[PDB]
């Protein structure tokens, strides 16, 4: 049997969060603090920083015990 | 993430009376063991009502928020909410009368710092305790002593989601997709009040932080006397589904009315139930 | 000898497109990792986009997220550059550079977004 | 940064194991079976692993074919997608760290210097990762840094898988650096733009390299485009692991081996 990539699916309870791309062209990048050349260099960016706070207010939003 | 995670997995509650039986579980567990010792009688008035437990907990639950604020190196507000919710998780099933809540909150911030990445070394921690040199050390030594009981008492489920992060998360969702609120910072200042105002109150072993951040700004806006149905049906696409929507505005409201019948502890009864708390340690009812 | 030449530059309106091209020779151009960095005045270099050598990856610049697709055909030894929705801050020369081993680097086409 | 010993109480590198393994499950990740302390002691028991990388790829009578170095790889990226993808960083991979059950299951294992990551607020420690798999950034003392610190030990470790030796074997963290850009060329600030802003940033002469298919000659284009991938120096553009599970490599014919066939120690 050959691989081939399978994404992993993992319920969040909660609404859709963009994909790495909608990030910049809708503009949510705009609303988060610019990465420094020093924190580019080491591979920091504002993406990292804009798409855990989009999970995290978006995972559980839906979920009820 | 919280989705899967321990807190949501043991630690997240569905009704408040379910708190309650595990408070008043502990509470009788230990009067049984008292008892069971020989030194008191089963209705000796030492003991303490769970609705006095209750009292000296939001007490101490306060000197404890009073403490971080004032921490010399200033502490991360995510050490904080998490140092809280150890102190909710662990007096769920102990009693204030065997373990005593103000060695167990500093114990709470101590590990929180440690699971946090808060890296403050020991005589930096007691160094924030306004007691002398003699007695900041005597502090450091019950922290140590009752550091791993903490551990066990939270089944060893040490990663707190916060409402922080999410709370941020919202504010550049609403600044990037809801136009319909302009500049949407104003709330921050009164959501942040309504943020700490439900942190007092039994909602983060009852809601998902989520839930809690938004209900926070919701609040803020409708304070500020803003609409915004249109974020959870149209830019959320709650709209779709309609049974979300109904239990997410139940769980706002259940949330608000947690902080509406709030009820702070008052000064005269904290100094009663101190000196009858401190008169059921010393007589030493373990053993 | 290797070279670099770009092409494709010009004047657009905010909102336009723009496609560079980058005609690779002297090297093996397929066995590379390529990429894309430009430099506006007053302003360092700002890396943009890089594909690796079979093309099935790719990884983008916050500032270029989403409008932005780099994409190579290396029958044709050439990169390409595909700008969507072009805003003013995008204004700068743009190099094809070799993203690894020995360095290369074009000489640069100009894209004004006005 | 700060803290001590001995009146600190319980390890703080044991608590990074338990608060990350607790909230973690996957197959490619190594479980935590029981903890259990005693005065400020504590202890940790995880699944029972049979054999580790290191062991596998030091045993010169076990021959590794392209399935199985393929199926190594395979194992790593899934279980290190799974933890990027909870924002948490190993910041220490290597064979040692890579363990196999008797059903030829790879697990990340060595959890003490893990740590979420994403957040702003935060610095990091760049004292992190063991020398020889230690990207450049990292040398060069960054203190914000992503997934790069993983890939770029990924690399070196299918590196010691294909040469069946530690790739780059630093004496200190200068000789690391020496190492790393007399094998795959200095870059320039085309290949790495910001690099002069990292704090313990250092200027190195500028050597050529030596090509990735004279390095490993036993690599085909899809396995040197692999390589290629997982050593760029910018740490933004270095590919992240499920650009890795995406590549031509691991769906090409060879295939990887089964887990009940991958090769036992002697």
């Amino acid at each position: 049997a050959l691989y081939e990539y399978q994404p992993l699916q993992i319920e969040t309870y909660g609404p859709h969060v963009p994909e790495l791309e909608m990030l910049g062209r809708l503009g949510y990048l705009n609303h988060v603090r610019a990465a420094s050349p020093q924190d580019l260099a080491g591979g920091y960016t504002s993406s990292l920083a804009c798409h855990r706070a989009l999970q995290d207010a978006f995972s559980g939003l839906f979920w009820q015990p | 993430m919280y989705h899967n995670s321990s807190q949501k997995r043991h630690w997240t509650f569905s009704s408040e009376e379910q708190l309650a039986r595990l408070r008043a579980d502990a509470n009788r567990k230990f009067r049984c063991k008292a008892v069971a010792n020989g030194k008191v009688l089963p209705n000796d008035p030492v003991f303490l009502e769970p609705h006095e437990e209750m009292t000296l907990c939001k007490y101490y639950e306060k000197r404890l928020l009073e403490f971080c604020s004032v921490f010399k190196p200033a502490m991360p507000r995510s050490v904080v909410g998490t140092a809280c919710m150890y102190f909710k998780r662990f007096y769920l099933n102990n009693s204030v009368m065997e373990y005593h809540p103000r060695i167990i909150m500093l114990t709470c911030a101590f590990l929180a710092c440690k699971v946090d990445e808060f890296n403050v070394s020991s005589p930096q921690f007691v160094g924030n305790l306004r007691e002398s040199p003699l007695g900041q050390e005597k502090a450091l030594e019950q922290i140590l002593e009752y550091e791993l009981l903490l551990i066990q008492q939270l089944n060893f489920h040490l990663i707190v989601h916060n409402p922080y992060r999410p709370f941020e998360g919202f504010l550049i969702d609403l600044k990037t997709r809801y136009p319909i609120l302009e500049n949407p910072e104003i709330l921050r200042k009164t959501a942040d009040d309504f943020l700490n105002r439900i942190a007092l109150t039994d909602a983060y072993l009852l809601y998902t932080p989520s839930q809690i951040a938004l209900t926070a700004i919701l609040s803020s806006a409708s304070r500020a006397g803003i609409t915004m149905e249109s974020y959870l049906s149209e830019s959320l696409m709650l709209k779709e589904n309609r049974t979300c929507l109904s239990q997410l505005l139940d769980i706002m409201k259940s949330m608000r009315n947690l902080v509406k019948k709030y009820e702070p502890p008052r000064s005269e009864e904290v100094a009663v139930l101190k000196q009858k708390l401190e008169r059921c340690h010393s007589a030493e009812l373990a053993l | 000898q290797v070279q670099l030449v770009e092409s494709g530059g010009g004047l657009v309106q905010p909102g336009g497109s723009l496609r560079l091209s980058c005609v690779a020779s002297g090297f093996t151009f397929k066995n590379f990792y390529m990429g894309w960095v430009r430099q506006a005045p007053d302003k360092g270099l700002e890396w943009v986009a890089t594909i690796n050598s079979g093309g099935e990856i790719q990884s983008y610049a916050d500032s270029v997220k989403g409008r932005f697709t780099i994409s190579r055909d290396n029958a044709k030894n050439t990169l390409y550059l595909q700008m969507n929705n072009l805003r003013p801050e995008d204004t700068a020369v743009y190099y094809c550079s070799k993203q690894s081993s020995t360095p290369a680097k074009g000489q640069g086409t100009q894209v004004t977004v006005s | 940064g700060h803290r001590s010993e001995a009146k600190d109480g319980i390890n703080r590198t044991a608590l990074r194991e338990i608060k990350l393994l607790q909230e973690l499950s996957h197959p490619n990740i190594i479980g935590l079976l029981d903890a259990f302390g005693h005065k400020s002691n504590i202890s940790l028991v995880f699944d029972f692993m049979e054999t580790d990388l290191e062991v596998i790829i030091k045993d010169n009578s076990l021959v590794l074919t392209p399935s199985h170095i393929k199926a190594y790889m395979l194992m790593t990226l899934q279980g290190l997608e799974y933890l990027h993808q909870h924002w948490i960083l190993h910041r220490d991979l290597k064979p040692n760290n890579l363990l196999l059950d008797e059903n030829g299951v790879l697990k990340l294992a060595d959890f003490g210097l893990a740590k979420s990551f994403g957040s702003p607020n935060r610095a990091y420690t760049h004292q992190v990762v063991t020398r020889w798999y230690r990207a450049p950034e990292l040398l060069f003392g960054a203190r914000m840094y992503g997934v790069g610190v993983d890939m770029w030990a990924v690399g070196c470790i299918l590196a010691e898988l294909l040469l069946r030796v530690p790739f780059l074997p630093g004496d200190s963290d200068l000789d690391q650096l020496t190492r790393i850009f007399e094998t795959l060329g200095t870059p320039t600030e085309e290949q790495w733009p910001d690099m002069c802003s990292l704090p313990d940033y250092v200027t190195f002469k500028s050597f050529p390299g030596i090509p990735l298919h004279h390095i490993f000659s036993a690599a085909g284009d899809d396995l040197l485009d692999l390589i290629q991938g997982l050593f760029l120096f910018n740490p933004c553009a270095r590919i992240t692991a499920t650009q890795a599970l995406k590549m031509k490599y691991f769906s090409n014919r060879p295939g990887p081996t089964p887990g009940c066939q991958l090769p036992r120690p002697n």
